[PDB]
Parts: structure tokens; C-alpha cells; sequence
């Protein structure tokens, strides 16, 4: 819970609408303030393989999910690598 | 009770050239047009030895129509019937609707108008179509608008074919089916999707022919209409018309967009193999690897479901067999319907056409659901229309023909209230 | 009591068998020495 | 990666698929049960009545 | 191939939400069963004390 | 004499009325072409009740066929004592209404309903005096169920002080044709708790768990369920066609049967149903009778009566028997099982006894009890109606055609009300 | 008026009652299609006994089949005497326990008895004054021993008050069939002890032994045993079918025999039985019959009366004899061998006659003697039982359907101070 505080703060603050939803476009917009340029069909995969239960839209409880699997140990770790970049710093 | 069926463009008349060898066979009515009263729903019966369809093939292009004039059907198939323009709308629905569709609607319109006053007991109009197409799609559309302002309160059973996601034959085809749903949404009452994909894997799988054409499509096309229209056309233990579907299928005056199926499709080699009965065609009517839409129903939750029963049937193992359906939860319905289902029950078996690659089975079931992967398709269809819209790609035949981009937008988002409209009833 | 299901020996209106028996026999008899009942005081139906 | 995400996927899948069975056969459990109960109630109501 | 593979999972993920929204709906009427059982011994207890 | 007309709606209604006069006109001994072949004085001097002689030994049924497409009236035609009926009686619409109560009730019965109430009334007065109304129909399809609840609510504006009886079959989630099932029961059901006198449900389901655990069928067809109908409608009205020692008219089993004048929906069965392998095997006693006919598997609704208490039930036995044993069965029955009898009405039981078995039989029963089961099927049915009608599917093919949203809601609350009421007397 | 209904369970019962229902229509001259065929009335008044007329002289009889696997059904359909049961009573599962206790106890008891209670519920209330109950099954397999044995329980706590006989083959190391022999032999008896009122051992190896020495036949199938089994038990019903001298009905035989709740195991004989050639040497006297009828290697049992004490014994005579010599007969054979009958009983020997021979003979007798020598048997069978559950062979196959260890501890202690009382006793 101590990490999770931060993660949930993190979570929002990458978010700009507030809510449950984050589209890659705001992904864009966190690519741009990380400062290396993505690719052209890159941001999509990262939300695509991550995003399990609902479609299109990312949710709080399919971050959760994903941060514990993540956390375990061949695996996908595309948003998980750069959220973790956020947990960080 | 009679019922009369118009084919438009290169596609519909192919389906009819398929559907009308079917019924004559059915009926035991030789292609010279003389038997050697349950044939009066298509057939009228003129002078002494003599039936003509009720039906009027019509294209732009004369090459497919004048080859049924010139076929073994001359006798069968009338004079005035096949309508035959001068040049074809080529793939461009502006061209089809707006510049030739103005001298041909006329003299179709006034034909069928001719048609139901020979008629006396019109059940409805059922329209063979594709889309995809130009003739298809423009003077389609025309044809039904007017249909619709003559006549309205008239069903309208529309067996339209829908372009392949990843199988296609043109290039056009994403602004010629948007524009065709605009006025399909508004005019057609009942309306089949039926896509080509699906029945090549059906072909491919069950069917086992390696190398097939459009010839055998069209076969087992036929076999799904007349397997739809056989309670009208000969008496059964529980009997069900076209003005069924209207109600039972139908939840909503702009959701009318069916799912069909039929089994077993089925070689000669395996009818041989199998044991038939009810219970598996029951199952098999309901896997994917049998919709004649590629779409995948486990996606989607059913509104509503019609199961017609050719054959040797009787209505305790079809109701012990939806018995099994419903209970069985690998598919789940809305919770707006309990009872979704619609039988249907006829005796005579469904007959085999020589050179057709059916064997002739016992018993058969025609399926036609109503879902929400067809809210799937739809987007689908949309994703790929807006790619080459974004670019403006292919507009300056359309505005060159005398449209504008004001049809184009509102047809986008005729679409996608289309999509909004699905998203809220399957909740 | 001695009416019973599914036996159709003892029906007769006498509780004995007149044929072999006295009353108060409690013998079985079959269905065919045993009495049938009387339907009415008048025994046709017709007008001449 | 892929093909790895699909081998966990189907298991994970097929889990969800075992849960609902279970389900259901605590769906007639229960049904059962219920009929057996509404008996001895009814047996209790001629008992009182009597 | 990636896109087949693609494909695939996304058809098998799409089934798992089916599958879940089936158990849900299993799960609400097997409470309500269990209400009803519920009830049914409190009636039982009711007609013997009675 | 005393008089009963048939009035046969839709295709279910038409279907079980054909097997229904084949069986009546097997009993009174006429021939298929219509002439007089029996053997018996006894069959002529009650056939005025249900046919009119008109030349020579031509005895035709007081029926009228009455539906919207020419299929049935085909398939009635085609089998055997169908050319009995008068074609005139043949009363018949061209369009048809296809499961849609509002087509059947508004539209298509504005044309037809005059023509059908002119050949009922001709039908009517050509007799002395009327005993009642018979209507076999159903409460699923659109041109049986609306255009006879038409009819039934203008005959009895007409005619208001004769005897109505209906033999309605009911739908059940288990066996389901259609998909608005509940858009038509409900809105029927409505109709004829305030127009019917009584009413004989029935369903399917009932039916065919019947031919597979009793009669041990292998395909139960519709023939043997509009069989089984049959027989139930000839033990009813047997007690007019025949003398007995006990004679029970269709009024005397409403006033013996019915404590309320909402309370009048019936559940019937019938005895014997044996099956063929077992058929030489078992015995013909009262008390055989009486087991097979209150058992609860036996009943020809969806209702477990042991879920509920018979408000009151009655027996019509045909048969030379002894009253002594009638009436001593029935009540050993009920004081068995006293709990599961209404406490504030003593010997609920009414009985009936006539001399003349069916055909081929020694003796047989019909029973017709009025219980508090039927709320269930009701329930059933209602919450169906809720589940559809709280998210409006469907509901445009019916508004679009005249009617409103509060005859729905006027179907719901008279539908909870009639249950809550059985609840209450429960 | 006084009733048993026969009860056959699993295919060591079937066969039997199959031979049984043969034996005995052929004793009151029914003909195997179902009708009456003897000549005198003294065949008809005890009747009620055994059969119900179903119409016009058809006589179906009162039993009650139930098994598991329908090959033996076909083979009692198959063979003569056969079309005769009421194909109601042919109540029957589909699965098979094969061998299983807790298959017959546990998971098909479960959904089989219920359907066999109504049918046993439905013969029961169908006569008017039950005598008992007569259960013919195996102690072996598991569709016999385990599934008859959860009838007998269910039939106890219903109707406590009547009688009940139930005939069990018992297993026996030199006839091994089977393998779980000891682990349903221990339990079956565990409930055999406590619910049925008394048994009769019976065991393959004494019949074999018999038809080898006296009948000396040269193939013995399953047809002669039953046969034999067959004559016994007609010989024990005898006395409620035909009048004689001295009644002695089941009830009465009981008392007479079982002096303490818990020894009610009687080891069973008949008499006479001798081969077809030697049948020209001998003679028939009362004398003639006893000498062979108190021989050791007479018994139908495994357990030689001579390794222990008799308490009890009866003997049931049939035809026309002389009632002195019987009695100084029972004297005669208690004064010679007065060491191997208990001490502190006086006229240890109950004797009775009925007038009516079996179809066959001019007289003939049957033996019914409980001693205490069947202390071998179930030690016998007990320490095989303790030689497995040692170290626990064959157990998971209980353990894992429902059925755990303690069940077991019971069954061998219940067998062991029954084995210790007998042993007191004596
Ligand atoms: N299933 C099936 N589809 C067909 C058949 N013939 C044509 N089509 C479909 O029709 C579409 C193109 O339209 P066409 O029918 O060829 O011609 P059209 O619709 O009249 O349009 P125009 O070519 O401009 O006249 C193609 O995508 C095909 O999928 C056929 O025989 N069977
Ligand atoms: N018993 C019986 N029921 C029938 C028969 N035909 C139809 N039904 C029932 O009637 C319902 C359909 O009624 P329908 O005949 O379509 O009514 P209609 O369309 O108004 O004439 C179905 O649920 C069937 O179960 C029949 O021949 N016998
Ligand atoms: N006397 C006799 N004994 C039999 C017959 N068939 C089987 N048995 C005995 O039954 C024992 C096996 O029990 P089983 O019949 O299989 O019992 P079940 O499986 O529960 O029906 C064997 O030891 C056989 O000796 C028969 O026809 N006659
Ligand atoms: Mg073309």
C-alpha cells in the first residue's frame, strides 16, 4: 500500500479527464513529456497487450491486476516499464 | 398468398438464375416452363400448360441479362420480365441512383405495379441484392425508396450481401455499402446479411470442395430461401409466414439486420457418415463454422432466434433440442427476452438439384438470429470507409457524377448512431 | 377398507360369493362369479 | 511474446470456464435442497393442522 | 502472423468476458436460491414451534 | 333442448376441434359422410345438443370455424369427418394476423367479426333454448386469441345471461413457439376474467409430460394431445348428452364450482390413461380411478397443486358404478390429505355419475378442480411481462396499430391483483 | 386378507423370484399366459395372497423387481412364466453399481428408491391386511445386497409392525465369486442385524454339495438351484394358502423360533430329495422323511449343526399324514440325539401340517432350524473381512463415494459380539 498510494496519485496524474479511462492519446502526450519520440503503431500495442477485461479504454482495476502480475515473474511489461519509470521519479 | 421477387444488379440475378432452377425442380415444372396449386405463390398460371415467376430480373449492364435470355431458361423466364439498360453504373452508387436510375426506376416500378394486379393475395416483396456494387446498391436503393412510398405497409425481405472484411473484389466498396445502409436502415423491414467469406469456408470445410465458384454459392443460397418460404409454399405441422418475422425477429423499428444459418450442409459422401437427427443440426445450426456471415456470435447475445424445420420432424425433439440450447450457457441471451425463440415446422424435405453437391437429407434447419456481431460488422465497415475518406480518395467521381460531400458525412454518422443504437440495447 | 387399487377381484356388490361361499366367506372370488348392479328400476330405453 | 501471452490467456480462460460449471452445479444443489425444504414445511403445516 | 496471433487472443479475451458475465448472472440467482432457503427454514421453525 | 354451440378460433383451436367432433360424433354413432349408422336408441335423443338434422339422416354440427388463413380450413378439409361441417359455417378471413394481438383485436377483426357474429347469431336462434357458448382457443397466437376474446366480449353483450365455456391453452417458458407469448396471455387473460364465465386452462407442457410418463409414447404428435383434449371436452359435456344417476349440467358445476365471480379458472385431468404395453395388465375400479386422478402428474396444467389447496373440485364418472363407492372414494381423499383442502369450506367435492362410458372403455372420470395452484403459472407468466414490457421490446408493432401503453399496465395490475387474491384465499 | 408382497432385488434375486413366480403358478394352476386353468376351488380362496385379478381372470402377480442392469429384465422376459408381471413393477435404474456397496447405498440409492418406495407404496395400500414383506437378494454383488438392504431400512421405518422375510445367499470361501465378498457380506449383515425381523441363510457351496450327493446330477446350472431355493420358500407359505390340521402362519413361526431379538438367522433344508433312480427304492413315511430331513448334509447352510447346538427348530409337513407320528417322531429324534439341543429349553422341536402336497408328491416336509453353529459362518466371512482391513486393500473405493472408515469398525464389531452371543449361548 505504501508503493500503492503513489501508484494511484501516478495513475491520475498521467490522467487528464480524471477518470477510469486513458487513451494512448494521453500516452502521447506522457511520451512527449519523457521526451523520446514513439513510434508510429508503438502506443497502441503498449495499451493492447495490457488492456485484458475492458477494450479501447484502460482501467483502474486492469492497472492494478497488471501492476501485481508485473510485479510477479517471458512476459509483457509494455506500460508496466514506463509507469514504473514514473513510480521512480 | 403469393409473393413476388424483384433481382437487382449482376449478383441478384445470379442468385435468381440459381433460386428460380430450384423452384421449377421443386415443383416439378420442366425449364420449358409446362408441368408434364401449391406453385401459385411464385407461379401464374397462363392459358393451358403454361407458368411464368413472379419475379423481374433487372441490371444496366445487358451482357449477364441477355446470357439468361439466351440460356436454357427462354421459355420459363418471360419477355417483358428482364429489364436490361444500355451501360452500367460501374461501381459508383452516385451513378446508379442519380444518372440512370432516373430512366429505369420508371419502367420498373410500372412493372411491378402490373405484377401485383395480376397478383391478388401479395404476402410481400423480397429483393435479391449486393451492395458492393453499383446497379446494386444506387438503383437498389431508388427502387426501394419508391417501393416504400407506393406501397409501405407491405413487407419488404431484403437478402442483401455485404462485402468481405478481408476478401474483396473491388476497391469502392466501403462507400458503396454506407451509402446503401442510409436508405436500407429506413425502408427495408426484414433484411439477411449474407457474406461471401463465410459460405467459401463453408464450402471449404463441410462441403469439402476445394475449387469452388460462385455457381455453388448460389446453390445453397437458394436452398436457404426456399427453405424460408416452404411453410408458405406446402403445409406443415406448424406453419409460419412472412409477416412472422416482422414480429417475432424485430424488437425495433431501426433493428432489423439477421444472422442466417442453415444445416447440414453436408456432403454425399458424409451423410453416408453420420447419424442424423435433431439434436445435432439443432447444436450445428448454432457454431460459427455454419453463419453465412463472418462474424462471431459468441461475441455477441441474441435478441431473438427463428429455427425453420424441413422434413421428417415432429415438435417434441425440436423442443427438447431448444430445451438443450437454453440451458446450455456456451451462448447466453438479452435479459430483455425470455423466450427467444420461433419455431417452425414443415414436412416436405428439401430437395436436391443434379450437379449440386448436397446429398439429399432426411431433415434440414434454416436459422436466422438477431445479435449484436452485426453491430461489429457495421464498425468494421466504418473503420475502413473513414481510412479513405480521410483522404478524400475516389470523391470526384462521385461529386463529378452531381453529388456532395453533405450525403457523405451524414450517412458516417447515420452510421454511427447505428453503432450507438447496438451498444445500448445489447446492455 | 376392502375396496383396494388395482384389484379387481373383489367388486361385486356382495361382500361373499353367492356361487361357493356363505356370507361372511372372506374367500377371494373372481370377477366372473361376482354380482353386477342393478342401473335402474325400469330396464329399456325406447319408444314404440 | 505473443505466442506466450496466448498459452496464459487460454488457461486463464479455461479456469473461468471450470468456475461457471461449478456454478452450476451449485445451481441444482441448491434447487434440490429448496425442493426438500418447501417439503418439510408443507409436512410441518399438516403436522400443525392436524 | 503476429496479426493472426493477435487475432486469436483478442477472440479468446472477448469469450472470457461472456464467460464472466454468465457467472455473474449464476452468482445473483444462486443468492437469491439461498434467501429462499433461508426462508424456507424460518418457516419450518415457525410451524413447529407453533 | 338445452343447447351448446362450438366456436373454434385459430389454428390450435381448429386442430383440436376437428379431433373433438371426431370423437363426438364416434360417440353418437354418425358416420363420416354425415348419416346415422349406430346401434343404440340411446345416441338419438341427445343429439340435438350439439347437431341439427337437416335431410334424410343428415345430422350437421352446431360449429362454426372461424381463423385467418386458408391453411387450417385446408388441413380440416383434408382429414376424415371433415366433410360433415356446413360450409357456410366456414367463416373465414383472407390476410391473416400472425401473432400480433393488436392485428387480431383491432385491425383485421373490424371485417371479420360482424361476419362471424352473424353466422353465430343465425346459429344461435336456430335452437330453443340455449344452454351456453363453447370456444376452444389459444393465448399465444394473434388470430386465436384476440379475435376470440373479440367474440367472446360481443357474445356476452348479446347473450349475457347464458353459460360460457373456453378451453384455452396457456404457454409455458418450457415448451415456447413464439416470442410474444406474454404481449398475448397477458393482455387475453385481462380480457376473460372479466367476459368468460370459466375457463379450462391447458398447455402443452402438461401434455407431453403426460404421453411420456403415463401413455409412454415415442412421438407424441399433435393428433394425441388434441386427442387427449378431446376426451376431456366429451367428459365434461356428458352429462347433457346422456342420462345418469346423477346429472350435472354446465350451470350446476359453475355454481358448485366457482365461491367467487373472479375466482374461476379451472385445471382438468382425466382418467384412465394407461399405457398399451400395460393396458391388460391393470384393473377398472373406482378407487383405481380415483388414485390416477388426484395424483398431481396427472394434471393437464403446469401447476403443482400440492403447492397450493384445491378451493374445490369436482368428478364426472361415466359408468355403471355404485354411488356408495363414489362417494366414500372422495372422502377418503379428503380426509387423507386434509391439508391439502380450504379449511372454511367443507366437502369440497362435487360428483356426477352417467351411464354411458366412451367408446371402447368401461369406465372413466374427468375431473375439474378449481385450486390456488393456477397463481403460479400466472406469476410465471406475468414477471415475463414485466421483463419485456420494462424495457419496451416489441412494443412498437403494437402501438403502432391503436393500442396504448396503459392497457399494458391495466393487463399488469389485473394480473397482480387475480394472483394476489388467490394468494389471500391460499 | 393376508398379504406378502415379493420383492426381488439384483440378479441373484431376479433369477430366483423368476423360478419362484413359476413354482407357484404352477401350485394354483395358473397357465403362464395368465389364466386360470386347475381344477379344484381350493386353488382360488388364497389367491389374494399372491396375485391380483386384473380384468376377466387375468392373475398378475405381487412383486416388485428392481435391479440395475437390464439384461436380467430380458432374461426373466425371455424365459416362460415371464409375460406375467405388471410391466409397472419393472421399476429400474440404467447405470449399474457392479459390486459396489456404496454404489448401492449411497449414489444410486439415492435416485432409485424413492421411484421404488411409490411402487412398494402403491402394492402396499393396493391389499388390505398386510401379513409382510418377502425380499429375495444376495449379500455379494452390490445391486442386490447394498441397494435391497436400503429398501429393507426405508421399509422398516414405514411400516414397522409387519412381518418380514428376506432370503440371502451368503458368500463362501470355496464358492468365491466376487471379490469384495467380506466387505459387503459385514456390512449388509451390520443392517441385516438391526432392521430385518428374520433371514434365511442360504450359500451356493451346500446346494452344490446337495445336487451332487442326493440329486447326483450332472450339470448343475443356476435352473436347479433356484429351483430348489424355489421349493423352500413355497414350503415356508404354505400355511397361509391352504388350510390343515395345525396352522402355522409367519408371525406364528417367528415366536416360536426366535427366542432373543437378535438371533434370528435360521439355516434352512427341505425334504424330500432324492434322485430319479434311486426314487423306485425307497419309501414314503413320516419316518422316512424326518431321518433326512435332520441329516447334517441336508442343510442348505455351510455350517454343520454337529460343531454346535440347536435352539430352536420347526418343521412344516405337507399332506395327508398322521399328526402322532409326527409328534413321536420330533420326540424320538430330541430323546436319541438330546446332547446337541440346548439344555435349559424344554421341546426345543415346533411342528405343524398342511393338507395340501406340493404338485409332484404325496407328502413332503420342510426344515427351519435356528442353531447356533452359524457362528461359524460369520466368523468365517469376519476374519477375511479383518484380514483386508489390516492394511486397508480395496477400501479407497468406499472411502472415496461417501462411506468412511468408522462405518467398517462398526460393521466388525456389531459382527463380533454378535458371533461372542451366539458363542454364549451355547
Ligand atoms: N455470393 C455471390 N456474390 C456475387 C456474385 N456475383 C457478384 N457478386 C458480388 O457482387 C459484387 C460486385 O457487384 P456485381 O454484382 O458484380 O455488379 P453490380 O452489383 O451490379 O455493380 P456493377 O458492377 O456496377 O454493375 C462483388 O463484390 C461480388 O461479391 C455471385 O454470383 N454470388
Ligand atoms: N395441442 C396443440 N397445440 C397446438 C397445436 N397447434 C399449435 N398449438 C399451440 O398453439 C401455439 C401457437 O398458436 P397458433 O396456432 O399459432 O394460434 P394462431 O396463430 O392465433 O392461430 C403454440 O404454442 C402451440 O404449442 C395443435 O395442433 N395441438
Ligand atoms: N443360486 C444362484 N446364485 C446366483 C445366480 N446368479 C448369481 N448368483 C450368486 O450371486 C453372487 C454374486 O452376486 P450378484 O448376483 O452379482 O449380486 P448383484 O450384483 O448385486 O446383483 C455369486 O456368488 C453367485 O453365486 C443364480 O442364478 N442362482
Ligand atoms: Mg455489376
Amino acid at each position: 500500500k505504501n508503493e500503492q498510494n503513489e501508484l494511484e496519485r501516478a495513475f491520475n496524474t498521467i490522467d487528464s479527464k480524471g477518470d477510469k479511462k486513458i487513451d494512448a492519446e494521453e500516452l502521447t502526450e506522457l511520451f512527449l513529456r519523457l521526451g523520446h519520440k514513439p513510434k508510429r503503431g508503438e502506443v497502441e500495442d503498449m495499451i493492447w497487450e495490457v488492456d485484458e477485461d475492458c477494450d479501447g479504454c484502460i482501467s483502474l482495476l486492469e492497472f492494478q491486476t497488471l501492476y501485481t502480475r508485473c510485479r510477479d515473474d517471458y512476459e509483457p511489461r509494455g506500460l508496466f516499464n514506463v509507469v514504473e519509470f514514473v513510480m521512480n521519479d | 398468398r403469393e409473393v413476388i421477387s424483384i433481382h437487382i444488379g449482376q449478383a441478384g440475378i445470379q442468385v435468381g438464375n440459381a433460386c428460380w432452377e430450384l423452384y421449377c425442380l421443386e415443383h416439378g415444372i420442366q425449364p420449358d416452363g409446362q408441368m408434364p396449386d401449391a406453385f401459385n405463390t411464385f407461379f401464374s398460371e397462363t392459358g393451358a400448360g403454361k407458368h411464368v415467376p413472379r419475379c423481374i430480373f433487372l441490371d444496366l449492364e445487358p451482357t449477364v441479362v441477355d446470357e439468361v435470355r439466351t440460356g436454357t431458361y427462354r421459355q420459363l423466364f418471360h419477355p417483358e420480365q428482364l429489364i436490361s439498360g444500355k451501360e452500367d453504373a460501374a461501381n459508383n452508387f452516385a451513378r446508379g441512383h442519380y444518372t440512370i436510375g432516373k430512366e429505369i426506376v420508371d419502367l420498373a416500378l410500372d412493372r411491378i405495379r402490373k405484377l401485383a394486379d395480376n397478383c391478388t393475395g401479395l404476402q410481400g416483396f423480397l429483393v435479391f441484392n449486393a451492395v458492393g456494387g453499383g446497379t446494386g446498391s444506387g438503383l437498389g436503393s431508388l427502387l426501394l425508396e419508391r417501393l416504400s412510398v407506393d406501397y409501405g405497409k407491405k413487407s419488404k425481405l431484403g437478402f442483401t450481401v455485404y462485402p468481405s472484411p478481408q476478401v474483396s473484389t473491388a476497391v469502392v466498396e466501403p462507400y458503396n455499402s454506407v451509402l446503401s445502409t442510409h436508405s436500407l436502415l429506413e425502408h427495408t423491414d426484414v433484411a439477411v446479411m449474407l457474406d461471401n467469406e463465410a459460405i467459401y469456408d463453408i464450402c471449404r470445410r463441410s462441403l469439402d470442395i476445394e475449387r469452388p465458384t460462385y455457381t455453388n454459392l448460389n446453390r445453397l443460397i437458394a436452398q436457404v430461401i426456399s427453405s424460408l418460404t416452404a411453410s408458405l409454399r406446402f403445409d406443415g405441422a406448424l406453419n409460419v409466414d412472412i409477416t412472422e418475422f416482422q414480429t417475432n425477429l424485430v424488437p425495433y423499428p431501426r433493428i432489423h439486420f439477421m444472422l442466417s444459418s442453415y444445416a447440414p450442409i453436408i456432403s454425399a459422401e458424409k451423410a453416408y457418415h453420420e447419424q442424423l437427427s435433431v439434436a445435432e443440426i439443432t447444436n450445428a445450426a448454432f457454431e460459427p463454422a455454419s453463419m453465412m456471415v463472418k462474424c462471431d456470435p459468441r461475441h455477441g447475445k441474441y435478441m431473438a432466434c427463428c429455427l425453420m424445420y424441413r422434413g421428417d420432424v415432429v415438435p417434441k425433439d425440436v423442443n427438447a433440442s431448444v430445451a438443450t440450447i437454453k440451458t446450455k450457457r456456451t451462448i447466453q441471451f438479452v435479459d430483455w427476452c425470455p423466450t427467444g425463440f420461433k419455431c417452425g415446422i414443415n414436412y416436405q424435405p428439401p430437395t436436391v438439384v443434379p450437379g449440386g453437391d448436397l446429398a439429399k437429407v432426411q431433415r434440414a434447419v434454416c436459422m436466422i438470429s438477431n445479435s449484436t456481431a452485426i453491430g461489429e460488422i457495421f464498425s468494421r465497415l466504418d473503420h475502413k470507409f473513414d481510412l479513405m475518406y480521410a483522404k478524400r480518395a475516389f470523391v470526384h467521381w462521385y461529386v463529378g457524377e452531381g453529388m456532395e460531400e453533405g450525403e457523405f458525412s451524414e450517412a458516417r454518422e447515420d452510421l454511427a448512431a447505428l453503432e450507438k443504437d447496438f451498444e445500448e440495447v445489447g446492455a | 377398507v376392502h375396496k383396494g387399487p388395482n384389484q379387481a377381484g373383489n367388486k361385486g356388490l356382495l361382500t361373499y360369493n353367492n356361487a361357493v361361499g356363505i356370507p361372511g366367506y372372506t374367500g377371494f372370488m373372481p370377477s366372473t362369479n361376482a354380482l353386477a348392479l342393478p342401473v335402474k328400476g325400469f330396464e329399456h330405453t325406447g319408444r314404440p | 511474446l505473443y505466442y506466450l501471452l496466448g498459452e496464459r490467456t487460454r488457461r486463464e480462460h479455461l479456469a473461468m470456464d471450470m468456475k461457471v460449471r461449478a456454478s452450476q452445479q451449485l445451481k441444482k444443489d441448491s434447487a434440490d435442497d429448496l425442493y426438500t425444504l418447501t417439503a418439510h414445511f408443507n409436512e410441518m403445516r399438516a403436522a400443525k393442522e392436524q | 502472423h503476429n496479426k493472426q496471433l493477435r487475432e486469436s487472443i483478442n477472440n479468446l479475451r472477448r469469450e472470457r468476458i461472456m464467460f464472466e458475465s454468465i457467472q455473474s448472472n449464476l452468482e445473483r440467482e444462486l443468492a437469491k436460491l439461498k434467501r429462499d432457503m433461508a426462508d424456507m427454514i424460518q418457516q419450518a421453525n415457525g410451524a413447529f414451534e407453533a | 333442448m338445452r343447447e351448446i354451440v362450438h366456436i373454434q378460433g385459430g389454428q390450435c383451436g381448429n386442430q383440436i376441434g376437428a379431433k373433438f367432433w371426431e370423437v363426438v360424433s364416434d360417440e353418437h354413432g354418425i358416420d363420416p359422410t354425415g348419416t346415422y349408422h349406430g346401434d343404440s336408441d340411446l345416441q338419438l335423443e341427445r343429439i340435438n345438443v350439439y347437431f341439427n338434422e337437416a335431410t334424410g339422416g343428415r345430422y350437421v354440427p352446431r360449429a362454426i370455424l372461424m381463423d385467418l388463413e386458408p391453411g387450417t380450413m385446408d388441413s380440416v378439409r383434408s382429414g376424415p369427418y371433415g366433410q360433415i361441417f356446413r360450409p357456410d359455417n366456414f367463416v373465414f378471413g383472407q390476410t391473416g394476423a400472425g401473432n400480433n394481438w393488436a392485428k387480431g383485436h383491432y385491425t383485421e377483426g373490424a371485417e371479420l367479426i360482424d361476419s362471424v357474429l352473424d353466422v353465430v347469431r343465425k346459429e344461435a336462434e336456430s335452437c330453443d333454448c340455449l344452454q351456453g357458448f363453447q370456444v376452444c382457443h389459444s393465448l399465444g397466437g394473434g388470430t386465436g386469441s384476440g379475435m376470440g376474446t373479440l367474440l367472446i366480449s360481443k357474445i356476452r353483450e348479446e347473450y349475457p345471461d347464458r353459460m360460457m365455456l373456453t378451453f384455452s391453452v396457456v404457454p409455458s417458458p418450457k415448451v415456447s413457439d413464439t416470442v410474444v407469448e406474454p404481449y398475448n396471455a397477458t393482455l387475453s387473460v385481462h380480457q376473460l376474467v372479466e367476459n368468460a364465465d370459466e375457463c379450462m386452462v391447458l398447455d402443452n407442457e402438461a401434455l407431453y409430460d403426460i404421453c411420456f410418463r403415463t401413455l409412454k409414447l415415442t412421438t407424441p404428435t399433435f393428433g394425441d394431445l388434441n386427442h387427449l383434449i378431446s376426451a376431456v371436452m366429451s367428459g365434461i359435456t356428458c352429462c347433457l348428452r346422456f342420462p345418469g344417476q346423477l346429472n350435472a349440467d354446465l350451470r350446476k358445476l359453475a355454481v358448485n364450482l366457482i365461491p367467487f365471480p373472479r375466482l374461476h379458472f379451472f385445471m382438468v385431468g382425466f382418467t384412465p390413461l394407461t399405457s398399451r404395453g400395460s393396458q391388460q395388465y391393470r384393473a377398472l375400479t373406482v378407487p383405481e380411478l380415483t388414485q390416477q386422478m388426484w395424483d398431481a402428474k396427472n394434471m393437464m396444467c403446469a401447476a403443482d397443486p400440492r403447492h397450493g389447496r384445491y378451493l374445490t373440485a369436482s368428478a364426472l364418472f361415466r359408468g355403471r358404478m355404485s354411488t356408495k363407492e363414489v362417494d366414500e372414494q372422495m372422502l377418503n381423499v379428503q380426509n387423507k390429505n386434509s391439508s391439502y383442502f380450504v379449511e372454511w369450506i367443507p366437502n369440497n367435492v362435487k360428483s356426477s355419475v352417467c351411464d354411458i362410458p366412451p367408446k371402447g372403455l368401461k369406465m372413466s372420470a374427468t375431473f375439474i378442480g378449481n385450486s390456488t395452484a393456477i397463481q403460479e403459472m400466472f406469476k410465471r407468466v406475468s414477471e415475463q411481462f414485466t421483463a419485456m414490457f420494462r424495457r419496451k421490446a416489441f412494443l412498437h408493432w403494437y402501438t403502432g396499430e391503436g393500442m396504448d401503453e396503459m392497457e399494458f399496465t391495466e393487463a399488469e395490475s389485473n394480473m397482480n391483483d387475480l394472483v394476489s387474491e388467490y394468494q389471500q384465499y391460499q
